Order: C-alpha cells, then structure tokens, then sequence
C-alpha cells in the first residue's frame, strides 16, 4: 500500500520535475538572449555617448 | 520517597511507581454487582467486584463504568476503584506517596476539585497533582514539539505544543473514542445475525474489536473488494463455541473515526480535526507541527491507522510539507510512561500540591495555581 | 587597544571591530517575550529572547523593537540588546574597548545623554563617541563632498557636505523608511486575500518586501502594463506552503518613497527633499552636490531606485548639470564601514570622550563638546 | 423608482426599501442542508433551506454561513440567500430596482467584483453600488465627523471621518466579532459541564450570549465578586427543559473584546485600537474625534459596553479631552438606516453604476470609479 503510494507520488514528482526542468532550460535560453540584448543595448549606449560628447564639443 | 502514577482513563486503570518503565497494574476500570438471586447459604457473596475480578465473574454481574466521557459520573464507584488500585493491586499505603493523577483537557472543573478532595480527605496523600494526558504523551515520545492525538476509551483530543508551550486556543476535543466504536460494532453485527445486548456481551464485542478490526487505506475500493471476494472474512470463537465470521465490519468499525457521520455525529474525522488544530496555530510553527503528529492511546492501535492518517493529512496540507505520523509500538501506555518521567524529575518536586496548601486554600487550589 | 563599532539602527544591529572590512555580527534589533502558557516542566523557560534567537522562536513570541524612529523608546530592551551584542555576539569585555555608537541627526538630546550614561555606568567602557550616520557613509564612499541620502529602517535623512564641512541648516530628516513600507505592504496585501496581522507575520512580510519589490522607472505606464498582461507576477512561498502571488504590489510598495501620500503623509518624495536640501545650499557648491548623491542604508536597495532617482532629480535640476547617483553594491553597510575607518584614524584618538571627562562633566559632556 | 438596500453582514441579512425607517426583512444569513436519511415517501423534501426556515428546522440540518469574516466564501450559497431575499422576503423583481449593497473596509477586491458581476448578470439590476458600512453608520447617527466603531458578526473596524473626509490610512480592521465570542462561550461553558458541539447548539449558545452576557466595568473586582457571592448567577432554559446556570461566564465572554488574548490573539482591545486609530490622525482633528465615538453593530449591544469603553479611552487619552461614546438605542440597524438615507438622496442618483457602464467596462468598474 505505502509502496504504491510513494511510487505514484514520486512519479508525479518526476512529472513536475520534467516541467520545472523545461522551465529551467527555457529560463536559461531567456538569460542568454537577455545577455545578448543588453549587450546590443551596451553598444547602442556606447555609440550614442560617443556621438553625444563629440557633437557637444562641436556645439 | 517514591511517588505513584495513576493514569485513570475511562476504560483502563494503569497504576505504578514513578521511575518504572511500565505500569505495574493494568486492569479494567469497572465495577460489577450481582443481578441474580444467590441460593447457596454460606458462599460468602461480596457486594461488588472491581477490576478484573468483575471480568471473570462477568456472567452473573452487571458492569458499570464510573467514567463516561473522561468525566467521573459515579464518585462512590471511583472511590472503590481507587481503593482497589492502592490496597490490592499496588499494595501500598497512600499516606506515604504523592500521587500524580491525569485528566483530559476541556472537562469540568468539579472533576479536578473532587479528585483533589477525595485524595486528600479519604486517602491522606501527602501531595498530589493533576497533569494533562497529551503533555505526558509528548514527554514519553521524547520531544518538546508536536501535535499529539490522544484517543483512549472515552475522549479524543489534540494538543499542539511548540518548544514546551501549549496553544490552548487550538486544543480540540472530540467525544467519540473506543467505546463508541464498540457500540457501533455491537449495532453493525446484528445484520449478520449476531445479537449482543448484555454488558458482558459488550466486553466480548470489545475483544472482537481489538482482535479483528483494522483501518482501510481506501474505504471505497476496500468495500468493493470485500463485496467481490471473501478473502477478508475472518472467524472468531465466542467463549462457548459458536464461531462467528465477519466481513467488511472489520474495517467499517474503525472507519467511524474518519467519518463520524456513521454514528450520527456532526463532527469531522480525526484527520480533519488534526488539520484544523494545526491551521489554528501560528503560521511559523505549523511546519514543525506537520512533522510531529504523535499518536497515543489505545484507540490509535488499529493496523493501518498511521498510513490512513498520513494519506489524509497529506491530501489536506500543502504539497511541500513533510507529514510524519509518529506511532510508537507501545503508544497504549505513553501517558503513563510520560507521567512517570515527569514525576521523577528533580525540578518537579516543587510542583506538588502539599497537604498544607490544600488545608489553606480549599479544593480550589488545584486549578487556581497548579 | 582596538575599538568597537556598534551601528545600532532601528532594524538591525551591526557590530564589529574597528579595522575590519565588514561588521562581525549582524542580527535583528528585536526582543521577544513568550505569550503562551508553557506546560513542559523543566524545559528551561527563558524570560526573553534577543537577536535572531527571537527570530527562530518567533512563532510563540511577541516581538518588539526598542527603537521606533531612530529614537530609543525602551531603555531596558536596548540594554538587553547591547548586553547581547557585547557578550554573546562579539564575545568581548566592554571594559577594554572604546565604543563608537552612531545616531541619526535631529533627534532628541536625551537620546545621546542616555546612550553615554548607559555606556559609562552599566558597561564601564574606557571611552566612547557618538557619530552621525551620514558622515560615516561619506567616509565609506571615499569622498569629502556630496549629499548623502541615508534610508534605514526608521528614518530617512539627507546631509550635504562640502570639503568636509556640514551644512546643518540644509539637513532634512524624513520619517518614513523600511518599516512604514513594510506596514504599507501588509495593508496592500489584504486586497488579494492574504492577511498578516501578527508581529511574526510582519517579519514574513518584510522578507517578501526584500525579495520581490522593485522601483518602477515610470509608475503610470508600469501600472497599465501590470494591468494589461500578467508577466510582472512573481510567487512567494510562506513557511508553511501556501504559495502567494503578488502583482503590482511589487512596485506599489516602494513607490511610497516617491509619493508619501500613499501612507497619508504630507511630505515630498525622497527625490524632492534631496533637491530641496541641495537648493538650500550656497549657489557655488550645489554643482558639486548634484554629482555626488551618495545612497546609503537598506531601504535604498530596491532594484531600479538609482535610475528613478536620477530621472526625477534630472527632471528637477537645470538641464545643464550632471546628476550622478552613486549607489555602491555594499551600500547597506556603509555606515558601519565608515565608522570603522573613522575609529581607525590615528588623529581621531583625541576625540574620544574619556571616562574621566564624563566623571567631571556629567552625561551632558556628549553633545556639549563632542 | 425606489431602490433596494441590502446590508448583508456575516450573521444577519437586513433588507428593505430606500426611504423607510427600518429594514423590512431581517433573517439569519444561513443555509441549511438535510443531514439524515428521510423515510417518509412523499414528504417533499427540499434540497436546502435558507434564512429562518433553516432555523426552525435546524434540528435535522447542518447550518453553514456563506460569509466567514466579511468575505463571501461560498458563492452558490450567497446566490441562494440573495434569491431568497429578493423573491420570498421582499417579494419584488430585481430587474426594476437599483440595489445598494454594503461591504466592510479593507477586504479583497474580488469580493466586490463578484458582487457586482452576480448582481448585473444573474439578477439584472438596473444599477447598483457598494458602500462602506462605517460611512452609512455615520449617516444614520446624524453627523459628519467622528470615529465610528462597527462591530457585527464577522469583523470589527474603525473608520475616522472629519467633515466628510475619510482618513484611509487610519482605518483599522480587526477580526474578532460576535462569532468568535460565541465560540469562546461555547468553549467556556464546558468547564461547568454543558457541551455544545453541533451547529444548532452554536445557535443556542448565540442566544444565551444575546440574553445573559454583559461587560464588566472593572474586570478584576467583578471576578472577585462573582467568586465571593453568587448573586451574578442567572439561569437559562434550553429548548428541552434542562435549565443551565452561568456565573462569571456572563462577563468573561464579552471581555474578550478588551483582551483578545483570551482567544489567543495578539491584537489589542477595541478601546486600544480606537485610541490608536485616533492617534494616527492629524493632531487638529483628534479633539473632535475624541468626542464622537459612534458605536455600531450588534456586537456593541452588550450592557455596560459604552461605560467600559469610555473608562478605558479616558484612561488612555490626555486628561483634558472630553470622551463621548455615542451609543444609540437602535445602533444594531445603523448601517441599514444610513444606507436608506444615502440611497434616498437626490444628489446620489448619479453615483449608481448603470448597467451600461458595466457593459462597457467589465466588473472592474466597481472600484475603478465608484
Ligand atoms: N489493539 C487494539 N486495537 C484496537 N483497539 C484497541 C486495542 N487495544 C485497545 N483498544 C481500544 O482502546 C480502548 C482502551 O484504550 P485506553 O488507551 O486504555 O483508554 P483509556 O486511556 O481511556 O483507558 C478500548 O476501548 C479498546 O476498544
Ligand atoms: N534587499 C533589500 N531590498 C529592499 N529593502 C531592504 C533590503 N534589505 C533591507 N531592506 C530594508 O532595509 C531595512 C533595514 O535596513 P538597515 O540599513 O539595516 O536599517 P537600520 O540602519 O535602521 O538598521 C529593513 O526594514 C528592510 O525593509
Ligand atoms: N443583544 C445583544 N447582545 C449581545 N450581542 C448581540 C446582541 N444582538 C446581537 N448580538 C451579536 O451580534 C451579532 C449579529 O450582529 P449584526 O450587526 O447583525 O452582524 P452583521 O452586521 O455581521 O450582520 C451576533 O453574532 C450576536 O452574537
């Protein structure tokens, strides 16, 4: 009785584990893409700051 | 000087000396009186038999319990039972031993006042004290934190305790116990043809309950299984021959603990009152209460009650907590064991109610301070 | 001989030795007392628990802060907390160490007088000194010029400094801090169904605040976004299971720092009081004040608070100045770090208030010279 | 066209027409379901009984309140109760009447959203509105300034008003009310021998509370007096004969409002939360708040509660203010009376939430605008 109890319970544990794992790797993809996005924003900001200081010296 | 521990209970007296591993005297809390005539001159018939002497002359006596639902409802019979316990079972003199009595929570004050008055006046104990059965059960379990479910013969109660602090607003007391299950079994056995109506027959049915009944992990499919095959049927032999065979009654009798609607009560099962008592406690201690459900008393001795209890509470509690039902193999004497441990402590010897304090304050000393 | 630094604060004690890089002991400034009964005889009941021992037993205790708004309002509890800090956490003898206490600006004189009297009498410190939190924060930031916004658990204050000169007429002290945000969050969570009323539940809500709350760069469109989608919802798990999920509360809680009308206060947000304290200074130093806003304290630790602060001050100041919000990653211990630096300076060893000066001058010596 | 006023409450439904002096229908907010078998073929057994029909048949029913602490926790039962209120008690058609519902302050938003959605969809009211109980109580008291203390069956709350302006940051809500006093009395009566466990027995105990309980002016000497003599003992007769007599329980039950630690709560008494709500208000209006404490609701109907309240607040407030507890003799229906007054005003007929506004904005309009 207790054996089949724990067995079904922990097979469902492996179920939520597969789900939480899928969400984990999806969040890893999210993390890497967000690093790339903030890196693109970093080059955006470096470029715009160079432009700002150059053109402000001009002004 | 050693002290006495006298866990009374509504179905079984368990007495002994503080410091032992187990009670020295365990006998039914019962007083029998003869019904029939008595014809043999010179037989020397007694007026009333107590304890297990009334259990062997069972056939000619009418048996009465002086404790109904944790409450002493016949004080002369209770005096007889205490006199027996002291003089014939323990064979001591109560004038030379402090006595530790025990009581369920949430029952009238007159009960404790009369206990104290009886002890001090008609037994001349040097001191006494009235503990709570659940606290002693926790002492015996060897922990200071947990929600103990005590279920004896008259009353079922939960007491949540944390770090040695009781939560008296979350104590929940229920009034179905071993005796109501015995009565429900006496009533449920009539649908197979067996008819027990006498008090002696009530004792027979109690023995049937203690020997053949168990708790089903899943009640519905267990019912269907018993209906399909006949592998659940066992046989019992009454004390005159006449074997009887019972089927689904085996697990329908203790199922009442989880569906008290079988006996027309409105309460919830023991699993649900345990969960409610937990959810009535402060949110920071209930995770440690969830993992220290201590079981105690005789009515918690059915095979499979811990598994069903854990299944039910797990189904109720959040899916992250670790539900642990602690069911020792000797939980029928946990109250007495804990009482002996308590009465043996050195730091307890100032908690007694001395005779002089009683002489000063009256019987009201008991709950007013101790 | 080394000296002690004892940044008290109204939510956390941070103590250590002058010369270290970080406080050696960091525990809640709290004192708990049992509210429930206590049944297990011999459990060794303590009268009161302090520090983070009272934090683990908080299920059965009633917690109290002896400091309300930077002011010590319970001197017995504060003496308990200091005794703990010296003997159980740091494990030293206060008779062998000068002590550097810390205080917020613009709070009653009796506070410092009682501080120094307590030290010199019931601890027999060889010498002591009471600094200002913002000055020490500036020491730790490695500057001599800037307007420092300190925001702890009880009080928020700005202190503008220039070349090491304070402008005491421009000091502005505000009385909403971490604790008022915790209370506002306790009140805002009720509109989702969650009810926290106990002091222990106040600690739970404080942890929710420290884990899930952030400052929105633009409050209105953030509000509309939270109303549109549900991507802002995080989930928290209380210490009994019972996952809760919060939505726009995450940024509605710390937004009170910028709109103190949410809790029914009449003041202006921290950005506006910073700008006002700047504009109360001489027109020559405020260009250097605009570029040295030094954030400090625990309440300045929300994600996105530096950017919102910079946006707001930029919108207020002239369109030519360079607003720079300096927010170190360790800014929660800047006061203690600066206090250790200060107490380690060799030129400081003449600024102590020696025991003999106190014996000559009474407790009034503290503010009268030092 | 006339409008409906439907003060719901957690223990009693009070309905009627806007413009009357008293509610037309007052019945318990309770739904009963049969508990037992049912053997008489053709009796025409109903599925469920509501209102006070479920109260006279309560011997065979299990009663359930669909509102626990001001929150509606069973929406089918609440729909049954509203259907009953409209069709059998008032005997109207909800399609022809605006409806003014009422709600306690500081409770979840889904409550009001579901209220308005239920009304507009399953009753097709032309318009509706959800007021706050304390504001209506102040309307009925004939005032525009005062701190009203409402105390019904589920929740006790203070709302301070000045000149018609609410101070939403000083609103204090507490969750002990009539029902928790009923439960505490059910628990305290067991120490005399009486055992009430059923829901019908809970109704019996509620009536005992409404008939025999009062608030002691000085709790300690009242306790000593009840201990000394026996003149405080009254007698009550259950609905089967079998009289019971209660002593100090009479004033120990409502005393819980002033010491909520009796039921294991950590909050302060109603006097202290009233004082705190006042001291949370601007220093200029609190002199006028001290003199306009308006008592409302059923739980404020104990004899001697106004005197005890005034004594306590006078002991707390400065010795120059004039504390005036305003306790009307009809204060149990103040919320409904004020609701009728409000729904009768000409300048109110633009504050309704028309069906068209709901059709445009969804159920979320109820708090977004009104
Ligand atoms: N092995 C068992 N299985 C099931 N029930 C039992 C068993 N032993 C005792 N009981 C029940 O326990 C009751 C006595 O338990 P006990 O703990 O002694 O009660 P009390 O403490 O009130 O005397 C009896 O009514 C009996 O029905
Ligand atoms: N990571 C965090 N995010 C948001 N708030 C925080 C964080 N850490 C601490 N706090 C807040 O800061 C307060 C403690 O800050 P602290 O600087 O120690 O105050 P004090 O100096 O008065 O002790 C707490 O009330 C808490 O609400
Ligand atoms: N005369 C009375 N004395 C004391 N308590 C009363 C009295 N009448 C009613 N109550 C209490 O008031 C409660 C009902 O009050 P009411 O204001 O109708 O509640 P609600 O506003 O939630 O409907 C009941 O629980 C009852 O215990």
């Amino acid at each position: 009785h207790i054996a089949e109890d724990a067995d079904r319970k922990y097979e469902e544990v492996a179920r939520k584990l597969v789900i939480i794992e899928s969400d984990l790797e999806r969040a890893e993809e999210r993390a890497e893409l967000s690093e790339g996005k903030c890196a693109e924003l970093e080059e955006e900001l470096k470029t715009v700051t160079n432009n700002l200081k150059s053109l402000e010296a001009q002004a | 000087t050693t002290a006495l521990v006298c866990d009374n209970g509504s179905g079984l007296v368990k007495a002994g000396f503080a410091g032992d591993d187990a009670p020295r005297a365990v006998f039914p809390s019962i007083v029998g009186r003869p019904r029939h005539q008595g014809v043999m001159v010179g037989m020397g018939q007694k007026d009333s038999y107590v304890g297990d002497e009334a259990q062997s002359k069972r056939g000619i006596l009418t048996l009465k319990y002086p404790i109904e639902h944790g409450i002493i409802t016949n004080w002369d019979d209770m005096e007889k039972i205490w006199h027996h316990t002291f003089y014939n079972e323990l064979r001591v003199a109560p004038e030379e031993h402090p006595t530790l009595l025990t009581e369920a929570p949430l029952n009238p004050k007159a009960n404790r006042e009369k206990m104290t008055q009886i002890m001090f006046e008609t037994f001349n104990v040097p001191a006494m004290y009235v503990a709570i059965q659940a606290v002693l059960s926790l002492y015996a379990s060897g922990r200071t934190t947990g929600i103990v479910l005590d279920s004896g013969d008259g009353v079922t109660h939960n007491v949540p305790i944390y770090e040695g602090y009781a939560l008296p607003h979350a104590i929940m007391r229920l009034d179905l116990a071993g005796r109501d299950l015995t009565d429900y079994l006496m009533k449920i056995l009539t649908e197979r043809g067996y008819s027990f109506v006498t008090t002696a027959e009530r004792e027979i049915v109690r023995d049937i309950k203690e020997k053949l009944c168990y708790v089903a992990l899943d009640f519905e499919n267990e019912m269907a299984t018993a209906a399909s095959s006949s592998s659940l049927e066992k046989s019992y032999e009454l004390p005159d021959g006449q074997v009887i065979t019972i089927g689904n009654e085996r697990f329908r009798c203790p199922e009442t603990l989880f569906q008290p609607s079988f006996i027309g009560m409105e309460s919830a099962g023991i699993h649900e009152t345990t969960y409610n008592s937990i959810m009535k406690c402060d949110i920071d201690i209930r995770k440690d209460l969830y993992a220290n459900n201590v079981l105690s008393g005789g009515t918690t001795m059915y095979p499979g009650i811990a598994d069903r209890m854990q299944k039910e509470i797990t189904a109720l509690a959040p899916s992250t907590m670790k539900i642990k039902i602690i069911a020792p193999p000797e939980r029928k004497y946990s109250v007495w064991i804990g009482g002996s441990i308590l009465a043996s402590l050195s730091t307890f010897q100032q908690m007694w109610i001395s005779k002089q304090e009683y002489d000063e304050a009256g019987p009201s000393i008991v709950h007013r301070k101790c």
